[PDB]
DNA sequence: CTCGTAGAGTCCGTGTCA
């Protein structure tokens, strides 16, 4: 709506004001009222694939591996790399920027 | 004011002043169900109208028909608390006249037989109580009015979904209250289809077929014609002028002598007007052109008869041609252009297989049911009945007023059944809005949605016994012989009576009366339901109609509804609503004319109100209706804006009108965001009454108007003064003025004492007024539960501090200060029902002694020799409350229990003990005891004592009310015989019955005299046989099951006490669970001494956005304030001139208050009255809306000599040092709900097992264990807690023998376990092999 | 079964069951009486249609119950669908040893305990009490030791004090998102009929104290016991599983 | 799509624990198919020692038992 | 047809339509394989007699769930037709004293023949607005011996 | 290049979750 709620509860709203957010907190109950059943529905999916996976071996002994950078979407450095890789294993020795290292 | 209004006035703030009063808030149900039973002769609303719908009754063509006369409510059998008690539906018989008359066939015209039957018995009717309710077993339901779609037309258009291209595809879809659904809907090609209402999909132009109109005749009705005439050669066009707007010319078209429009320039608007002006009328026209035209009518070859184009053909140069030749001047084709006038009912001619009105009939008849062999006359009958028979299709008033409306047709009321100028004005309409040249209208829309109240609903359930009665009497009328029964034997009641009782008690719409608060029933009465039949279901629907419309304002609350699954189609309605004559919504408005805003008021329906420009309430009115702005703010058509001081039509009645009463009771509203008010209107709703109600100290003044019209309070009809009040009744001497001038006497109300409530809650009224205290007519006698002095007190009014203390308010948690338990402020008392049912085994009828086997004495103590409870002993859970056995025998007891027998010389009892003892963990007094013997049956001594307290009592009080009107009588005796002579020292000395018949001059006065004896008589009699028929009424045997010998009921009356894990709330959605009663010295205490009473976390405020719970503690501190100041000018016994003074400037305090208080009422005592009431605390009263400012606030603080900031400094009790930076301390008035910890506490070891999958029940009433849900295994996978989920799986609720190992090695002291297999799998392997799959165990 | 009131309760397979051997009885009497063939052809037509309703009835014209207008449930039903078994009864049960109620905050616990109302803690351990009060000679015999409980002696109240010493108990809230939702705890007998709950964990049970309740479930078996003051018990559960960080921060 | 890959399990208790249960019935009851359990899900379903976590080491040792002489 | 126009009668005694028309195309048959022309009797009323005598023999047997004597049957429909004639006349209702006066039998047949009317509820009815529990979710198995007995033992 | 056949896309109705 083009004009907005000029008043604050401190002071006091008047009717249309107060009807315009009634709407407004009606939708949201009926959101998370519904969020509520799609989320569950996706995480009992979710859990109903990925029932089996244990981890039953020790080493597969791979070099297999992926290459982690810091994930830098467009303007900035969203997330670093340290806690991207934290707490993984390695796939390689890594070198300084310069070799030997 | 008033009396009642004088004993304690209420302090108002609020600015505009109220020109409508708030109406009676049930008039809804009251009114409804009063039009509903209405003896009427009119055929209006009324049974009346369902017996004129359905009778007369005529035979199959036997000319022998069945005539309704009149029909008559009996009165009821059982009054309303003796149906309580009882278990009986409260209702009255309903009795029918009705005339067999017989024709002769065949006869010189003439009626051979009129006979009248003797008031044949239709069944019993349920009748709605005082308050607006039924019981129907002895439990108070509830009818709530249901809104729905009104019957009609309506144009959808189901946007987008279309196939993902756009293809915005209109829909018509008529509706009618009784029968069948039409639905016409487009296609991706543009194609109109027509559907039977959810059934396949017929190509559209069948009907119309069907409706026996010849092709060129319905194109004729709807496409307009373009005639190509043949003049001096090769076809050329007719023109209208217009016709060509917006479109491209093919050819070159000069005409008469001018190029008019050039070859390939497509016509600008410059040409037509050239061509207009010059009136240019015919064209020749190249034959190229005609080749895209289309044919109209079917031309023959009329000289040799040849057919040449046929009915909805393509036009080619053969065509035209072969026509020319022919000789054949005029040709009809269509003006199809593709941008306004589209090919729709041409392209369904197309794809149109059939052709006859036959062939339509045929594709009907065999698509309503695919593979029945169609006859002609069959289909033709079907169709017929489907929608002219008056019987099936019916519209209504409402639906045909709609219907009309839609189509813009001066007339309001039509035929019922639907003439085909209807349908064809349906798709005319259609097809006009799929041109574009109309709107599609949402059926959100509140002028599209009916509200159909219990009146409607009773009267089609009984028009639907009705229809089942009527064929069953054509069966009988029409075979069997017409002349020796009597018209009674034809008819069978059982299944309208069964009808209307399935309807009022098994339908989701009737519903148990929530009876624990005042607000509780208004609000429950008051409700709107759009579920039930004929309406929506929770699944489908879907967000459209759960948002509020703005066509909601005014009449249905925004705020109210439930949080749950059913979001929105609860929605209570609003505060000043009415309904229309037709069932709609309707709400008041002020009049403005042009200058003045007037006081007269109309009611306005959405429909209507959409047009004019309404000021809202909030605006500034000088002295006569005058805007003090030229520039104000209004809305017209769902939109605000400011539009200028001359131009509003009407105004809003009163600020409050946009809520419900419900939320209308929050005070402060204008500050909460409507989340925590909706959460807070809910809650409020559910509080449960406590032992002494007081009063809100900020209210907003609807609290009277509720506890008024709540059914709970005693209100006086005829004041006058109280001549003699007891805790059981009030007897009223009338005022003169007001006495009838026949027998007018005195009022006696009979109060309720203690009585079971739905919800186990008391509702117990307390006489208010004290003896010689004058009563006015309408004023307040006794307070209800939960209500003080005509006020609603739905809790009370505590000292809080908001500040964290040692985390115990960690959350939302409450702390509570011993003090209020301590005067027992917070004790609710709950009367509990429990039954004893003694019934026949196979074995043998059960047995009441109190011999039991095997029992010790101490629990027998307590009861009399015939095995109950004594009345008014103190039970606890465990005790014994009534003895009863069970016959059992043939033990085949196991060899070693043999073996013991045969030592100790045991002789088995044969009777297994049933007693029904006190539940566990519930302590409290007995008070009643009731018992039901079936007739026949011993009864029992205790019965006999109790029939004869039962009698005993009633003569009592018979005699008692006898008495005291009298009494009266003869003082009104003596009153008149003082006129004409005084002889009262005579008289005094003299017998009492020696009144009457003393003499008087022979005048209008010695008549009146001669009434009064004639209603002493009358008197007399009438108690006398009242009296028999109560004797009569109590000895009866009562009704009971089939297979029931006896049943025993006991009321148990539980003090509950506050205690931790309760659930309190406030007004305004803040909640909390008690977590520690403290002593009173460790809670914080001002410098003054006094303790607070609860601790409130201060950090619910600012996330949970309502503020306005701080302003009302704020507010509450300041009138406290006043009333300390009060108590201790009171104490003080200054004088009456010092507490007038200060009260006065109290009430005063300002400006802009609507209040006009004394100086007026009498001096000195009854002031001192309202100083005695009001020392608690000088109760304050904002609107919702035209609330009290801030400043107001401050200024009233001020007034109390009380810091201007509301907060204190506090020191700790524990430690005694202060606490750093003052914090807020004051009242707010807040509940205790019925969340109950008590009641929700459970645990079980070991119990019941369900039958089928041996696992143990689910519930209360039975021990019942937790549902270790699906999700709680994940939880469990995802530690490595292998064992646990294992043992939870098997040995704790599924493997009976794992079980029982479980329980032996438990007890021994041994902790290992055994597996076994689940049964429930079990049950699965028998369950599929039961199907035919092999399924087997393999093994390796 | 017969429930009490003369009147009886059967499953709709009955019904089925006796449709199908009646027209299976009149089919054979039929084929004695060598009727026409249009008789048998509708015979043997009603006695598909109720196979097939029996077996699964919903891909057909809805045979209905006596006089009910739900349509009764067959065997495909009972088998499949959430409501009806597999998911509803097998992985959805009922356990014993279980309790429910109101929490309430009770800030002064130790991170690893929790508050346990005394009346929940007699229902749990019912049989434990019964094994002491048995071993120790207290109470003669079983029949014994159920009246002691009844009567609440003191020295029941010492028995279950020594039961509760060390034993671990279950708490879990219903909507159980994560595996946090169920954790162990070392019960502290207390008054009153709440639970009581440690402050810091509330925010990994998501709870608040409005009137939100909480499940106790017993671990019955000695390995039970171990799992759960090895793995479960609150301590051992400070950081998120689904990422490293502490979840117990205050709140 | 993890729908269709929940679909393709090999046992089909699993399956039919949660898809169109007679969709998986009839297809295993025609296939003659074999579920060996092998899962997690399905241990559960019979009420025997999950093959995860603390109950991982019991199959593992069962295994050795199991198939051998 | 006929057997279709006589079976339209008995339409509410829990039957499917077509299982009424099949036993009523049994005793057609029997009436005519036994009907006699030389014996002389009407033969449309022998079929007819036939139909019924077959129609209302397998409503009485097969149709209850627990089977009944037929006299049993009939005493029903004596007793419904007296509840209604007395309760259409009385208005309020006939009492089972007021039954037992109209009729000759001792009463303590007229209760046990409203006993044995009632006819088995289904177990899964749904019970109020709950619709996720059944009936049968509430029946509990009597017949386990009682874990505290078997310790005891 | 057209006829007959092959392939691709679409639509309707059903099954499937809450
Ligand atoms: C009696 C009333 C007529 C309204 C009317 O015109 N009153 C006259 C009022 C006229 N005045 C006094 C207001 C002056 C007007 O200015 C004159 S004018 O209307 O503007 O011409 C008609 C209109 C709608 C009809 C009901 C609905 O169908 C639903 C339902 C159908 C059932 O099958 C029978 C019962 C129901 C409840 C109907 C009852 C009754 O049948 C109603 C109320
Ligand atoms: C109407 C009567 C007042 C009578 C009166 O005032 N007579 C005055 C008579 C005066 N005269 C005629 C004798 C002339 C005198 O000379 C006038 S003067 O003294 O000389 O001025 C009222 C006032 C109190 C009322 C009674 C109470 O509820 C208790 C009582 C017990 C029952 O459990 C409950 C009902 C009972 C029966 C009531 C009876 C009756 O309802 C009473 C007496
Ligand atoms: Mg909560």
């Amino acid at each position: 709506i083009e004009t907005p709620i000029t008043a604050n509860f401190r002071e006091g709203l008047n009717v249309l004001q107060y009807f315009i957010s009634t709407h407004g907190a009606r939708k949201g109950l009926a959101d998370t009222a519904l969020k509520t059943a799609n989320s569950g529905y996706l995480t009992r999916r979710l859990v109903d694939v990925a029932q089996d996976l244990v981890v039953t071996e020790d080493d597969c002994g791979t070099h297999e591996g992926i290459m982690m950078t810091p994930v830098i979407e467009g303007g900035d450095v969203k997330e670093p790399l340290r806690d991207r890789v934290l707490g993984r294993v390695t796939a390689e020795d890594v070198l300084k920027p310069g070799t030997a290292d | 004011y008033s009396y009642t209004e004088k004993k304690r006035i209420r302090k108002d703030f609020g600015k505009r002043p109220q020109v409508l009063d708030v109406p009676y808030l049930l008039s809804i149900q009251l009114d409804s169900f009063q039009k509903f039973i209405e003896q009427d002769p009119e055929g209006q609303y009324g049974l009346e109208a369902a017996f004129r719908s359905v009778f007369p009754i005529q035979s199959y063509s036997g000319n022998s028909e069945l005539q309704y006369v009149s029909y008559r409510l009996g009165e009821p059998v059982f009054d309303v608390q003796e149906c309580q008690i009882r278990g009986v539906t409260y209702s009255a018989p309903l009795r029918v006249k009705l005339r067999l008359v017989i024709y002769e066939r065949e006869a010189p015209e003439g009626t051979v037989k009129d006979i009248k039957e003797q008031e044949v018995y239709m069944g019993e009717i349920p009748l709605m109580t005082d308050n607006g309710t039924f019981v129907i077993n002895g439990t108070e339901r509830v009818i709530v009015s249901q809104l729905h779609r009104s019957p009609g037309v309506f144009f959808d258009s189901d946007k987008g979904k279309t196939h993902s291209s756009g293809k915005v595809l209109y829909n018509a879809r008529i509706i009618p209250y009784r029968g069948s659904w039409l639905d016409f809907e487009f296609d991706p090609k543009d194609n109109l289809f027509v559907r039977i209402d959810r059934r396949r999909k017929l190509p559209a132009t069948i009907i119309l077929r069907a409706l026996n109109y010849t092709t060129e005749q319905i194109l004729d009705l709807f496409f307009e014609k373009v005639i190509f005439e043949i003049r001096d050669n090769k076809l050329q066009m007719e023109l209208v002028p217009e016709r060509l707007r917006g479109e491209t010319a093919s050819f070159d078209i000069e005409a008469n002598g001018k190029v008019y429009v050039e070859k390939g320039r497509r016509i600008t608007a410059r040409h037509i007007r050239q061509l207009e002006k010059d009136d240019v009328k015919l064209i020749e026209v190249p034959v190229e052109y005609i080749a895209g035209k289309v044919v109209a009518k079917d031309y023959i070859d009329e000289s040799t008869g040849e057919l040449i184009c046929a009915a909805n053909m393509e036009l080619s140069l053969d065509l035209l041609a072969k026509l020319s030749q022919s000789g054949h001047k005029r040709i009809e084709t269509l003006f199809t252009n593709d941008l306004d006038h589209g090919p729709y009912i041409s392209e369904t001619l197309r794809v149109d297989p059939t052709n006859d009105r036959l062939s339509a009939l045929v594709e009907i008849y065999r698509m309503m049911r695919p593979g029945e062999p169609p006859t002609r006359e069959a289909a033709e009958s079907l169709f017929e009945n489907l929608f002219f028979s008056e019987d099936r299709y019916d519209l209504s008033a409402v639906g045909r007023m709609k219907f009309n409306r839609s189509l813009l047709r001066e007339e309001i009321e039509g035929s019922g059944i639907l003439s085909k100028d209807d349908i064809i004005d349906v798709m005319k309409k259609l097809i006009d809005i799929r041109n574009g040249k109309g709107e599609v209208d949402d059926i959100d829309h509140l002028g599209n949605r009916r509200i159909r109240s219990v009146g409607e609903m009773a009267e089609n359930q009984f028009r639907v016994g009705l229809v089942r009665v009527e064929r069953a009497v054509k069966e009988r009328l029409s075979l069997g012989d017409l002349d020796t029964l009597m018209p009674q034997d034809m008819i069978n009641a059982k299944p309208i009576s069964a009808a209307v009782k399935e309807f009022f008690g098994s339908s989701q719409l009737s519903q148990f009366m929530d009876q624990n608060n005042p607000l509780s029933e208004i609000t429950h009465k008051r409700r709107i339901s759009a579920l039930g039949p004929g309406g929506l279901t929770r699944e489908r629907a879907g967000f459209e109609v759960r948002d509020v419309h703005p066509t909601h304002y005014g009449r249905v609350c925004p705020i109210e509804t439930p949080e749950g699954p059913n979001i929105g189609l609860i929605n209570s309605l609003s505060v000043y609503a009415q309904t229309n004559e037709y069932g709609f919504l309707e709400t008041p408005y002020r009049k403005v004319t042009d200058g003045v805003v007037t006081d007269e008021i109309h009611y306005l329906s959405a429909i209507e109100e959409g047009n004019y420009v309404i000021a809202q309430a909030n605006s500034n009115l000088d002295e006569e209706g005058h805007f003090v702005e030229d520039l104000v703010t209004c809305r017209s058509k769902g939109e605000s804006s400011l539009f200028s001081r001359d131009q509003v039509d009407y105004m809003d009645v009163s600020t409050q009108q946009v809520v419900s009463v419900g939320a209308s009771l929050i005070p402060f509203l204008e500050h909460d965001d409507a989340n925590r008010a909706l959460m807070g209107a809910n809650m409020q709703r559910q509080a449960v009454p406590t032992l002494r109600a007081d009063k809100p100290l900020v209210g907003t003044g609807m609290e009277r108007a509720v506890a008024v019209d709540s059914g709970v309070t005693a209100v006086a009809k005829r004041g006058g003064v109280v001549q003699y009040v007891d805790a059981s009744r009030i007897v009223i001497k009338v005022n003169e003025d007001e006495m009838y001038p026949g027998e007018a006497g005195i009022d006696i109300y009979n109060l309720t004492k203690y009585t079971r409530s739905n919800q186990n809650t008391c509702i117990n009224q307390m006489p208010c007024v004290s003896l010689g205290e004058p009563v006015e007519r309408g004023d307040v006698l006794a307070d209800g539960p939960s209500t003080d002095l005509g006020e609603l007190a739905l809790g009370q009014n505590m000292r809080v501090a908001f500040m964290p203390w040692n985390g115990y308010n960690f959350e939302d948690s409450i702390l509570v200060s011993e003090r209020v338990v301590q005067e027992d402020r917070f004790t609710t008392i709950h009367i509990q029902e429990l039954a004893c049912v003694s019934r026949d085994t196979k074995l043998g009828p059960e047995e009441i002694t109190a011999d039991i086997p095997n029992v010790g004495e101490a629990a027998l103590s307590k009861l009399d020799e015939s095995g109950i409870v004594y009345i008014g002993a103190e039970v606890t859970g465990g005790d014994i409350l009534v003895g009863k056995v069970t016959p059992k025998g043939e033990t085949q007891l196991t060899p070693e229990e043999k073996l013991l027998r045969a030592i100790f010389g045991e002789k088995a009892s044969d009777v297994k003990d049933s007693s029904l003892r006190v539940p566990n963990g519930v302590s409290g007094t007995v008070i009643d005891v009731q018992v039901f013997t079936r007739d026949g049956v011993e009864k029992d001594k205790r019965a006999l004592e109790i029939e004869e307290m039962q009698l005993k009592q009633a003569k009592k009080d018979l005699s008692e009310e006898l008495q005291i009107l009298e009494a009266g009588l003869f003082s009104r005796i003596r009153a008149v015989l003082v006129a004409g002579g005084v002889e009262a020292e005579k008289l005094d000395k003299l017998p009492r019955d020696r009144w009457l018949e003393l003499g008087l001059t022979d005048e209008e006065k010695q008549n009146q005299l001669e009434q009064l004896a004639e209603q002493y008589d009358e008197l007399k009699h009438e108690f006398e046989k009242k009296l028999e028929a109560k004797r009569r009424k109590i000895t009866q045997g009562d009704d009971l099951a089939p297979g029931v010998l006896k049943i025993v009921k006991v009321y148990l009356a539980v003090k509950r006490r506050i205690q931790p894990g309760d659930k309190m709330a406030g007004r305004h959605g803040n909640k909390g669970v008690i977590s520690k009663i403290n002593p009173i010295e460790d809670m914080p205490y001002d410098e003054n001494g006094t303790p607070v009473d609860i601790v409130l976390n201060p950090l619910g405020v600012p996330s949970r956005m309502n503020i306005g719970q701080i302003l009302e503690t704020h507010l509450g501190m300041a009138a406290k304030g006043i009333g300390d100041k009060i108590n201790a000018m009171l104490k003080q016994q200054q004088e009456v001139a010092k507490l007038r003074e200060f009260i006065q400037r109290a009430y005063d305090l300002g400006a802009d208050v609507r209040q006009k208080v004394d100086l007026s009422t009498f001096s000195d005592e009854e002031v001192m009255r309202l100083a005695e009431n009001l020392r608690k605390g000088m109760p304050i009263a904002t609107p919702v809306f035209d609330g009290a400012k801030e400043a107001e606030i401050k200024e009233l603080l001020k007034l109390g000599d009380l810091p201007t900031s509301g907060q204190i400094r506090l020191y700790d009790g524990r430690t005694g040092e202060q606490f750093e930076r003052p914090v807020t301390v004051g009242y707010m008035y807040m509940l205790k709900l019925n969340h109950l910890v008590d009641d929700k506490m459970h645990a079980r070891s070991t119990g019941s097992y369900s039958l089928v999958t041996q696992q143990p029940l689910g519930g209360k009433a039975q021990f019942g264990g937790q549902r270790f849900g699906e999700m709680e295994v994940w939880a469990l996978e995802a530690y490595g807690a292998a064992y646990t989920l294992q043992e939870m799986l098997t040995v704790k609720s599924d493997d009976v023998n794992g079980r029982t190992k479980m329980y032996k090695n438990i007890v021994d002291g041994n902790h290992q376990m055994e597996p076994g297999m689940p049964e429930s799998f079990n049950v699965l392997l028998k369950e599929i092999r039961s199907l035919g799959i092999n399924i087997e165990l393999e093994d390796e | 079964v017969p429930l009490d009131g003369g009147r009886f309760a059967t499953s709709d397979l009955n019904d089925l069951y006796r449709r199908v051997i009646n027209r299976n009885n009149r089919l054979k009497r039929l084929l004695d009486l060598a009727a026409p063939d249009i008789i048998v052809r509708n015979e043997k037509r009603m006695l598909q249609e109720a196979v097939d309703a029996l077996l699964d009835n919903g891909r057909r014209g809805r045979a209905i119950t006596g006089s009910n207008k739900r349509p009764l449930k067959s065997l495909a039903d009972m088998i499949k669908g959430k409501q009806g078994r597999f998911r509803q009864n097998l992985l959805g049960k009922r356990v014993d040893y279980s309790g429910r109620s109101v929490i309430t905050v009770g800030p002064y616990l130790r991170l690893h305990q929790c508050g346990l109302p005394k009346k929940m803690a007699l229902e749990l351990f019912k049989p434990f009490i019964y094994g002491k009060l048995e071993l120790r000679g207290l109470a003669t015999t079983i029949k014994a030791a159920k009246k002691m409980v009844e009567r609440e002696e003191a020295v029941v109240w010492d028995i279950l004090d020594e039961v509760i010493r060390e034993h671990p108990v279950l708490l879990n809230r219903a909507p159980t998102l994560h595996r946090l939702g169920i954790q162990a705890f070392e019960p502290v007998l207390i008054e009153g009929k709440a639970i009581q709950l440690h402050p810091l964990v509330c925010a990994a049970y998501n709870a608040d104290f409005d009137g939100d309740q909480m499940a106790v479930h017993v671990p019955l078996t000695l390995e039970a016991q171990l799992e759960a003051r090895a793995l479960m018990m609150s301590t051992n559960n400070i950081l998120s599983p689904a990422n490293g960080e502490p979840i117990i921060v205050p709140s | 799509g993890i729908t269709k890959a929940s679909l393709a399990t090999e046992s089909f208790i699993s399956a039919a624990s949660f898809q169109e249960t007679t969709r998986v019935l009839t297809e295993a009851a025609v296939a003659g198919k074999r579920d060996e359990l092998r899962g997690l899900k399905e241990n559960v379903i019979v009420g025997r020692l999950i093959p995860a976590g603390t109950g991982y080491a019991y199959h593992q040792d069962r295994m050795r038992r199991r198939a051998a002489g | 047809r006929l057997v279709i126009s006589i079976a339209k009668k008995y339409t509410n005694r829990g039957l499917q339509f077509l299982d009424l028309i099949q036993e009523g195309n049994i005793g057609l048959m029997k009436a005519v394989d036994k009907f006699e022309y030389r014996r002389g009797y009407k033969f449309s009323t022998y079929a007819t007699w036939w139909i019924r005598q077959a129609i209302t023999r397998s409503i009485a047997d097969q149709a209850r769930t627990i089977r009944i004597p037929v006299h049993m049957i009939e005493t029903i429909n004596k007793l419904n037709r007296i509840s209604r004639q007395m309760l259409q006349e009385m208005g309020r209702e006939p009492t089972p004293e007021e039954l037992a006066e109209r009729m000759l039998m001792p009463e303590d047949k007229i209760r046990k023949v409203l006993k044995i009317a009632k006819e088995p509820i289904s177990m899964e009815t749904p019970i109020g607005d709950d619709e996720d529990s059944h009936l049968g979710d509430f029946i509990e198995d009597t017949t386990l011996e009682l874990p505290l007995d078997s310790a005891t033992t």
